[PDB]
């Protein structure tokens, strides 16, 4: 079965700190863009992050600076470190590459609350 | 690029036969070709079964399949038939495969080399105001786009026979595709529709256009089909006076608005047949130098060069009768037309390794700045009389 996995979500207290992962089994993250979203209830699903092949990373502005993307091409798996959080970012996140971006497949996500 | 399986098929015919054997090579680049015999030894995307959906029947023969494409904005269905079941599976089965391949290989290869693209209008948007067409997987209709007023035509297909606007077409003359969308059951294209009224009714008023008339808007044909052929690898096969319009400033907007398939009486308008199409032998970048050789005969002569109300007589003039001009044509307009006209798709003009080149190098065509046509920096001999106005 070849799927992305996020895990690592619950509840922290304001300006602390989550590392969210996401697991790919049958598929290679180092031969894709990966990038995280975030998507709340009366809200549209927002791009966060994404980290090249050669590793260049991006991030959109609310977030700048409080989260990184890294990735782990060994454990093919990608992170996401949040810093300093806020309520704001209250969301369910997700995990993905291009290919499945386009055909709206998702993984399960993974659930954070502030 | 090799051959992945090669062999005969009966292929369906759309105007003549109905079913013409014919042998047939499957590459691993998707282009899945029919020829005459076994041919000893540029390709063009009409001929891909990329992104094909496969299908099998036993009407009205048995052992057939249909590949069905969706090419740009129209549905696209190539009929086979073979002897027995298990020579259908192996070719589905082959079909299925070189398909499978390259998508497998495209989508790796975006996966890899997307950057920052990572990124995540209706039905009600719009006034029905006109059927322009109806055919076997949808329609088009004249709309108005409610929040602005502008006029634009939708071609409405079936979403279940099928299963994009930033990969438009950057040329002026061709009908440029607004907006792509989807509802639950259809899939929506809203294309530019021009203002400035059909060339068919333009032509038909004014009974004839000049020779330089006619230059013009042939200039304006020959540059959006060297586009066409050279930047997308296409032929548009469907060259017609019919689907030639106007815009408001007098420049050619070529029409995207066909939809099904053409071909006792046929679907369609056979007027402007090439040969090599009516022989179901295999075309190629040619058949769009004959039709522009029909729409220009037809503008500079006030009629067809191959009419009869009987479709079978007209199939037999444009196979076998020699080109006739009237007394009032000048030589280089019938040394261009006799050159597009040429039933040997092989010596017509434009037929060769250069295409467009040797159709805008035509001393018919002499003192074009090609550049400038391309720019719409040409002056239009006729301006319609008219943005949003529905003069026509
Ligand atoms: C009997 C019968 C009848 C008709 C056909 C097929 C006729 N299709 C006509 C056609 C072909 C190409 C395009 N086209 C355009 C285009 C052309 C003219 C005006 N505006 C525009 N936009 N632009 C593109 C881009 C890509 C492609 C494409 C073609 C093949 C495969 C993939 C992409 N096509 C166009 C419009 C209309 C067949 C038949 O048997």
């Amino acid at each position: 079965q070849v799927q992305l996995q996020e895990s690592g979500g619950g509840l922290v207290q304001a300006g602390g700190s989550l590392r969210l992962s996401c697991a790919a089994s049958g598929i290679d993250v180092r031969i894709k863009t990966m990038a995280w979203y975030r998507q709340a209830p009366g809200k549209q699903r927002e791009l966060l992050a994404s980290v090249l092949v050669s590793g260049s990373t991006n991030y959109a502005d609310p977030v700048k600076g409080r989260f990184t993307i890294s990735r782990d091409n060994a454990k093919n798996t990608v992170y996401l470190q949040m810093n300093k959080l806020i309520p704001d970012d209250t969301a369910v996140y997700y995990c993905n590459t291009y290919g499945r971006l386009r055909r709206d497949v998702w993984g399960p996500g993974t659930q954070v609350t502030v | 690029v090799a051959i992945v399986k090669e062999g005969w098929l009966h292929k369906r015919g759309k105007y003549i036969k109905t079913w013409r054997p014919r042998y047939f090579l499957l590459k691993n680049d998707g282009t899945f070709i029919g020829y005459k015999e076994r041919p000893q030894d540029a390709p063009l995307n009409n001929f891909s079964v990329a992104q094909c959906q496969l299908m099998k029947t036993e009407r009205p023969r048995p052992n057939t399949f249909i590949i069905r494409c969706l090419q740009w904005t129209t549905v696209i269905e190539r009929t086979f038939h073979v002897e027995t079941p298990e020579e259908r599976e192996e070719w589905t089965t082959a079909i299925q495969t070189v398909a499978d391949g390259l998508k497998k290989q495209e989508e790796e290869e975006m996966d890899a080399s997307a950057e920052h693209t990572d990124m995540e209008v209706t039905m009600n948007e719009f006034e029905y105001l006109k059927l322009l067409g109806k055919g076997t997987f949808g329609k088009v209709i004249l709309v108005k786009e409610k929040a602005t007023g502008r006029y634009y035509a939708m071609k409405i297909l079936k979403k279940e026979v099928i299963v994009r606007v930033l990969q438009n077409s950057r040329h002026p003359f061709l009908t440029a595709l607004k907006y792509s969308f989807q509802t639950h059951d259809r899939l929506c294209f809203v294309m530019e529709y021009a203002n400035g009224g059909e060339l068919f009714f333009h032509l038909s008023r004014e009974r004839v256009f000049s020779e330089d008339r006619a230059r013009f808007y042939g200039a304006e044909i020959v540059s959006a089909l060297d586009y066409l052929h050279s930047e997308k690898n296409v032929v548009y096969r469907d060259l017609k006076l019919e689907n030639l319009m106007l815009d408001k400033d007098g420049h050619i907007k070529i029409t995207d608005f066909g939809l099904c398939k053409e071909g006792k009486t046929f679907c369609g308008t056979p007027e402007y047949l090439a040969p090599e199409v009516l022989e179901d032998n295999d075309y190629g970048r040619a058949v769009d130098w004959w039709g522009l050789g029909v729409v220009m005969y037809e503008m500079m002569c006030g009629r067809l060069p191959f009419y009869n109300q009987d479709h079978e007589k007209l199939f037999e003039l444009i196979l076998m009768e020699e080109i006739r001009f009237p007394r009032t044509l000048g030589p280089e307009a019938k040394s261009l037309l006799s050159g597009l006209l040429k039933k040997d798709p092989k010596q017509r003009l434009g037929g060769g390794s250069e295409d467009a080149k040797e159709i805008m190098q035509h001393r018919f065509f002499a003192g074009i700045v090609w550049q400038h046509v391309y720019e719409k920096k040409l002056s239009p001999p006729f301006k319609p009389q008219v943005e949003t106005d529905t003069r026509y």
